[PDB]
Formats: C-alpha cells, structure tokens, sequence
C-alpha cells in the first residue's frame, strides 16, 4: 500500500460556510475550436504542416462548460473568521470520456473578489482540486457527494508549487463538521498564505492535512507527487480514464503559451470512473490579504473528428469542429480549412 | 476508564473570600476539560470548555487553570447565591464514556452558633396505627451537620433513629435536624422512657434530655 | 427559540420497558441529541449520546441497556429503559451539545454552541409495597415550658406516588417553616415532616390545623391538635 503520514489529531473539522448564490456569476467562456481550446495533441506521433483530419475525444465547439470559482473565507481585518465555499461538494458530475479544465483564464486582470463585492483585487491564477470515484454514495446526513472506496483525489499544494494525486479509501472523522460528526458541513481544503506560501515556510502535506481531517486515507493504493511551476499564463489540464490506465495531460509541461494539451503523467488505475466532483477550496487570509482568484472552467469530452492545422513547430494553432454546423461540415468534407463558397450537402 | 476524585467533598467558605476548588483525574486524557456549576432547580452550566478560554455567558470570577493531572478553579468575592455544587468533566473524543464530577457543596465559614433542642412525641393516632416516632429537633446551629443520639432507658438503639436535615439558607446559616425513632406497639410499651441526646461542635458539654410516657 | 421537553417518565416495576424526549421550533436534524442522568448522591453523567444522523449511538455504566432512536421528521428522540433498578432510577435530561470551533494559527475562537433550552428532566421511580398517605400530627409534651418560642410539626408517612403537599392552616402561617427531604425507607415508602415555629403563649391558647393535599389521593386531610 502507501503511507500518507500521520493522520490529523485535530478534535473537530473546521466549520464551512456555503454561499452558492454569492459564488454564482455571469462569466461565459465558450470553447473556441479556432484557437484550439482544450484539444489534446495526438499522442502517437508529431504531424506534417499540411492540415490533417484526426478523430479523438474532443469538447464541443461553442460549449461554455461548467464554471467553478475559489474565494477567500470571511475575514475580519485582524484575523479570518470562517471558511467561504460554494455548494460544489453536493453537486455530482458524470464522468464518461473525461473532462478538460481551463486554468488562469481570468488571471492578469482586476475583478471584485467573491467574498466582498465592494473589495476589488487583481485576479491571480488558482488551481482546481478534483475527486474521481468508481461509485458514489449518500452522506450520513443525507447530503449528496459522498465518495466510495478507492476514490482518486488530486490537490495542488504549496500555493501551486506541487500537484499531489493519490487513489485511496476515504474515512470520515467523528469530529464535529466532519461528515460523520454532528453539524456536518462539506469536504473542503483550507490553506493560509502566510503559514505555507511564504518562501522557506512551504509545507509539503499542508493541503493533504486539511483534506485528511474531513476524510482519512485508508489502504491507499499509491501516492504520487508531480512538481508544476506556478504561472499566471493560461494552462489546460486534461484527465481521461482508459482500460490501460488514467491519463493526465498538462499544457504547462510542453506548451504553456500555446495551450495545447500533452500527456505528462500516466496513472495505473484500471477501475472505470463514472462520477467526478469538484472540491471547493477556501483561503484562510485576512481581508487585506484576501485576493481575487481565477475561475476554472470544466468541459466534457465526446468522440468527434476535428480538422487539425499544424504549424512548422507542429503545435496545433487552430482546429475545425465538423459536427458543430453545416459550414464546418463543408470544410470537413473538403478537408481544407479555407474553401471556395459553393452549394453543399446538408442534413 | 478514568478515576476522578475531587479533593474536598464539601468546602466551607466565608462571604467575600478567595478559595480554590481542585478536582484530580487519574490522568489528563485531553486538554479540553468541561467544568460544570449546578444549582438545584437550574440546568447544568459549563464554566470553562478547554481551561484556556472562559466559556461564553460565564462570569470572570470563576477561572479554571489545570496544573498536572489536577484541575483547579479559582473564585473571589464569594456570595451565598454564588455558592453551588461544582462538577468537573474530562472530555475525550475517542472515549464514549464521560467523566462525572463528585460535587463540592459550598457553605459560609464563620463564628459558631449554639443550637436549640425541642421534642415532638408521637400522637395517639400514630400509636393506634402501630408505629411510635419520637422526634428530637435541633434548631439554629451554624454547622449544617449536627450530632444527635437516640437512646431508650439510657440504652443505644441502632437503625431505629432516622436523621433528616431541613434545607438551610446559606446567609442565615441556621439548620433543623429531626431524629425519628421507629417502634412497634410492643416496642413502645416496653420503652417506658424515650431520651434524645444533643451534641454540638459549638457546645463544650454534651447534654441529654429525656421524657416519659404520659406528660399531658 | 430551542424548545426541549422529556415525556414518558413514570413509576415502573423492576425489569420493565419504559419509552424519551421531544424537540420543537429547532433545527433538530443537524444537531445531535445527548441524554444526561442525575441521581442523588452521585454527579451528573451522560448516560447516552446519539449523532445527528442517528446511524451511530454511544451508551455510557450500562451494557448498552438504553436504546435510543431519533426521528427528525417527528422532531422527537425516543429512549428505551429496560431492567430498571431503584439505584439506576433517576431524573433524565436531554440537551443538544455542539463543540466550540477554534483556529490554531491565529488563536481565533468561535463559540459555535447551542446549550440553550437544556432539558428540565423527567423523574422515573422504582417503588414496591406502595401505601396510601397517613399524615400524623405531632404534639410536644411540654410546648409551654420548652422555651419562649415552641415548635409544632406534622409528619406525613407512607404517602402514595413520591411527593405530597403539606401546608399549615392552608399556608396562613409561614413563620419558621422547615422542609425535610423524603428519606427512602427499606419498605420503599418515603417519610417527611413539616414544622413551624410559633410562640409558646400563642400555642394552646390558639390551635393551628395542618392541611395536607395529595393529588392522586384527591383528599384534603385536616389535622387539628
């Protein structure tokens, strides 16, 4: 098996405040095939400059997807008072062909922080935490989002210095605010920037310890840590489940600026994943310390044939989704990105 | 399990005085210890939760500090109303069992007061019922506890005497003790003389009074 | 706003099954219910604790004798008592307990507790050889010579169903009233007496009549001397 280190000795889990309505915002970001948003490069081989049609799991063009945002906890000027999270834990999302995440989209811009409408801070890139399980169950209190045995959990750590992925059984602690405990809230991760994000004070398992209080790790199959540089530049994360194993794709590892997705890690899980839930994250910081954070976008993938344009570097600058519309279908028929205007076959 | 014994079962303290009450557990299983103050007719109140931060709604006069296994509560400016039985509970999440306080009763400490002795012999209807109960009453004694001995024909009787103490106002410091004999009709006639002896800490001389059958 | 009441407490034979607690105008579903028992001569202890989900129940001095089932839609928590004993019999209080929240890094503390509306408690009693009340007035042999003020008292014996109410002249004189706790005899019948202080000159010249009322008996005993 694997060792996650000593379990948290905290008597009770920290109280969580759920404000889904405050978190909800109008932020539409449709997938743009033209800019090759969320498309994985063919893993088999590099391709020639001439445009080549390729068939793979791909997000629908023009699909906004699901938007999730992480915001700082309610805080008095002297100290933080309570965690602030949405109702993401209750929400359960079906996993079929896997999903692609948009990270750092709102970074490098200034927008009001979710916790205070009056307060405005520069938005900074933040990294989402995802829990994927073969099966899901109701919570002891009857809330949705409880996860069964052998559920994979991925959490970024050290303000995004490293990413930790582990597939382990989850056991709720009996402490209050934990799922087994009275007044149970929701599974969540909490970090303090001064305690860990300050240089030389980084804690390798700080995110794991906060998750451990809500759910203990029992008989974990394996624990894997991958170190990813933290950058404001937009990056894409892709996760899919195959019989050979789970595949992890990071844009930052190969083409951070391009946004093209290339597999960086292989996870040996042969169990099919049918359900995934986003894990809400709360930042424990004072009101001055609290800053706006980027909102992650999740897009489901479905098998489709996409015209692919390859640069001399070979990166896919642009793509065409034939299924999206009749105009794209005529481009797909000719297998050419640009075609002379003509009458074309239609449904 | 955990064996907890409070050092004083009862504490006598003067009004406006500074006193310490200590409860010692077998071991301090957890930092959090729930002190409880109980007043008859009043629901139990948690004086302190972790012994480091005072519980909300609790006056600053009660302060709980734990040194070693023993836990000490410090109170100042004591009042008759302030006095109440004290219970300490050690709370551990792992242990389902919860520690129970022995309870410490608080009464005023001050100059002693001499008692008054009165007799209440059983009436004819009680004798007809078959039970003879002679009541020796001690009144206005400053200690809550009092010493009474019941004897018939100057012979000690064991178990026949029943001692009941009336509720005493803490400021008044005056209590009533009733000793009631239990006897059959045959026992009543055999006991020609009933004698009650009163002993008090304030009194320097134990005193006996008696009476015989048929005064009135 | 929290309302807590306990029901089903009654006199019972030994080795009997007795049904509990009820809650109103409160968020019972997310709050666990804790049962605490107090008996004379022993300190308060938590006999049973049940989680808000109710999936897990903890019993604390008994081999899981108590059985606790809570219905959140009903808003009532049911407690079952079996193999009841005189020493075991005691008043039971039901209250909701929430642990205080704390922030380790800043030392920030949140009370996060609902100890309000602690249960008043219900008394369960095990008794044998129950008898109808037999109040007897007590007359001093020498009330006049006893002292400047003399004590006149009435003793109630073998009263039915635990507590009985005794008054002097229907409460007309409250001077020197003394209340004595009901001791439990080996027979299982409680004994208590009520005495008032009245001046010796007043005694004999003026006669005071004890008035005793028992709710089960429904009899207003009048007792003259």
């Amino acid at each position: 098996y694997v060792d996650v280190g000593p379990d948290s000795v905290k008597s009770a889990c920290i109280e969580v405040d759920i404000q889904q309505t405050f978190f909800d915002k109008t932020w539409p970001r449709p997938i743009d095939v033209s800019k090759a948003d969320g498309i994985i490069y063919p893993q088999g081989r590099t391709y020639s400059n001439i445009t080549i049609t390729y068939q793979g799991l791909f997000p629908y063009q023009g699909d906004h997807g699901d938007m999730y945002v992480y915001s700082a906890g309610h805080a008095t000027g002297t100290t933080p008072q309570k965690l602030f999270v949405a109702n993401y834990s209750q929400d359960v999302k079906q996993f079929a062909n896997g999903f692609v995440v948009r990270i750092g989209a709102a970074a490098n811009s200034t927008g009001t922080v979710i916790i205070s409408p009056s307060t405005s801070a520069t938005i900074r890139k933040i990294y989402p935490a995802f829990m994927l399980g073969s099966s899901v169950g109701n919570f002891s209190d009857g809330k949705m989002g409880r996860f069964f045995n052998h559920t994979l959990v991925l959490l970024p750590d050290g303000c995004g210095t490293l990413l930790r992925a582990f597939y382990c059984i989850l056991e709720p602690r009996s402490g209050n605010h934990c799922p087994a405990g009275n007044s149970y809230t929701s599974f969540a991760t909490y970090h303090t920037p001064a305690t860990d994000c300050s240089d030389g004070n980084y804690n390798r398992n700080a995110s794991l310890n906060s998750f451990k209080e809500y759910f203990n790790l029992r008989n974990c199959t394996f624990m894997y840590t991958y170190n990813i540089t933290e950058d404001e530049i937009l990056e894409w994360f892709g996760i899919t489940q195959t019989a050979q194993g789970v595949h992890l794709f990071s844009s930052r590892y190969v083409d951070l600026y391009g946004g093209n997705m290339f597999q960086f890690a292989t996870l040996p899980v042969y169990d099919t994943i049918k359900y995934y839930s986003i894990i809400p994250h709360s930042i424990r910081s004072i009101q001055s310390d609290r800053k706006a954070w980027a909102a992650f976008y999740v897009y489901k993938l479905q098998p489709l044939t996409f015209l692919l344009d390859f640069s001399v570097d070979g990166y896919i600058r642009r793509a065409i989704d034939c299924g999206f519309n009749d105009l794209s279908q005529l481009h797909c028929s000719y297998e050419s990105f640009d075609v002379e205007s003509g009458v074309y076959s239609v449904s | 399990d955990i064996q907890m014994t409070q050092t004083p079962a009862s504490l006598s303290a003067s009004v406006g005085d500074r006193v310490t009450i200590t409860c010692r557990a077998s071991q301090n299983i957890s930092s959090y210890l729930n002190w409880y103050q109980q007043k008859p007719g009043k629901a139990p109140k948690v004086l302190i939760y972790d012994t480091s931060r005072l519980q909300s709604g609790v006056p600053s006069r009660f302060s709980g500090s734990a040194s070693g296994t023993d836990f000490t509560l410090t109170i100042s400016s004591l009042q008759p109303e302030d006095f109440a039985t004290y219970y300490c509970q050690q709370s551990c999440t792992t242990l389902r069992c919860w520690t129970f306080g022995q309870g410490t009763k608080l009464e005023i400490k001050r100059t002693v007061a001499a008692p008054s002795v009165f007799i209440f012999p059983p009436s004819d209807e009680q004798l007809k019922s078959g039970t003879a109960s002679v009541v020796c009453l001690l009144n206005n004694f400053y200690p809550r506890e009092a010493k009474v001995q019941w004897k018939v024909d100057n012979a000690l009787q064991s178990g026949n005497s029943q001692e009941s103490v009336t509720e005493q106002d803490s400021k008044d410091s005056t209590y009533s003790l009733s000793s009631t004999l239990t006897l059959s009709k045959a026992d009543y006639e055999k006991h020609k003389v009933y004698a009650c002896e009163v002993t008090h800490q304030g009194l320097s001389s134990p005193v006996t009074k008696s009476f015989n059958r048929g005064e009135c | 706003e929290v309302q807590l009441v306990e029901s089903g407490g009654g006199v019972v034979q030994p080795g009997r099954s007795l049904r509990s607690c009820a809650a109103s105008a409160f968020t019972f579903s997310n709050y666990g219910m804790h049962w605490v028992r107090q008996a004379p001569g022993k300190g308060l202890e938590w006999v049973a604790v049940i989680w808000s989900a109710g999936s897990l129940k903890y019993y604390a001095s008994v081999k899981g004798r108590f059985i606790i089932s809570r219905d959140n839609s009903k808003n009532t928590l049911y407690l079952q008592m079996d193999s009841l004993r005189p020493e075991d019999t005691a008043v039971y209080y039901c209250a909701r307990e929430n642990t205080t929240y704390y922030y380790e890094t800043s030392g920030s503390w949140g009370a996060s507790y609902y100890f309000d509306f602690w249960g008043q408690g219900t008394l369960v009693t095990v008794s044998s050889s129950t008898k109808g009340p037999s109040v007897f007035p007590l007359a001093p042999s020498s009330k006049s010579t006893s002292g400047g003020t003399a004590a006149l008292g009435c003793l109630v014996k073998d009263y039915f169903p635990e507590p009985v109410t005794v008054s002097w002249n229907s409460g007309a004189l409250t001077s020197g009233v003394h209340t004595f706790p009901a001791v439990l005899q080996s027979s299982g019948l409680y004994s208590l007496s009520s005495v008032v202080t009245v001046p010796s000159s007043s005694l004999g010249t003026q006669t005071y009549i004890c008035n005793v009322n028992h709710k089960p008996s429904n009899t207003k005993v009048d007792k003259r001397v």
